[PDB]
């Protein structure tokens, strides 16, 4: 995880983490779910883009960005805090 | 008075076997049989 051998490892990305916030998810799967991607949020640079969407029965965005940001400290920051403040409800829809 | 112990006997069964393969999903989730074993319901209670 060190940011030079992951620099060394694989070419930039274009990533876009999509968290299912249905309802049956809810309980200990969704705080795993939360570290899980705060922990794969750290292992992203300044090189590659992400974005993180939700869907449950319906899909949106996590946050106030609405497209790929540029994964650096204060974006990460905002995804961070985005995540944190899930919560967990509805159908699930795979297709939206 | 025709063998209609049989018929609601089963019924019956069938409605109770039903109940059991329903499937309880946390904070209102479903799947695709249990939207089904609802629109089985109206067959158990039109019999019924
Ligand atoms: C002597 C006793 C020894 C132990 C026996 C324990 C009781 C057995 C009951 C049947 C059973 O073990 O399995 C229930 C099963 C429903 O479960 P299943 O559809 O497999 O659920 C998916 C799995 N996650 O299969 C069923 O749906 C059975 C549902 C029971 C409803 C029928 C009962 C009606 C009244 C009595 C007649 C029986």
């Amino acid at each position: 995880r060190r940011p030079w051998y992951i620099q060394g490892a694989a070419s930039p990305k274009d990533m876009l983490i999509l968290v299912d916030v249905s309802g049956s998810v809810s309980g200990l799967t969704l705080k795993l779910i939360r570290t899980s991607v705060s922990e794969m949020l750290e292992t992203l640079s300044d090189d590659d883009f992400v974005n993180v969407a939700s869907f449950n029965s319906n899909a949106q965005d996590v946050s106030c960005f609405q497209h790929l940001v540029q994964a650096n400290v204060r974006n990460k920051k905002v995804l961070k805090d985005a995540v944190n403040n899930i919560t967990a409800k509805g159908i699930t829809d795979y297709k939206k | 008075w025709k063998p209609f112990e049989t018929i609601i006997l089963l019924t019956i069964f069938a409605n109770c076997v039903a109940l059991a393969v329903y499937l309880p999903m946390p904070e209102d989730d479903n799947n695709s049989l249990n939207l089904g074993l609802e629109k089985l319901e109206y067959f158990f209670l039109t019999v019924f």
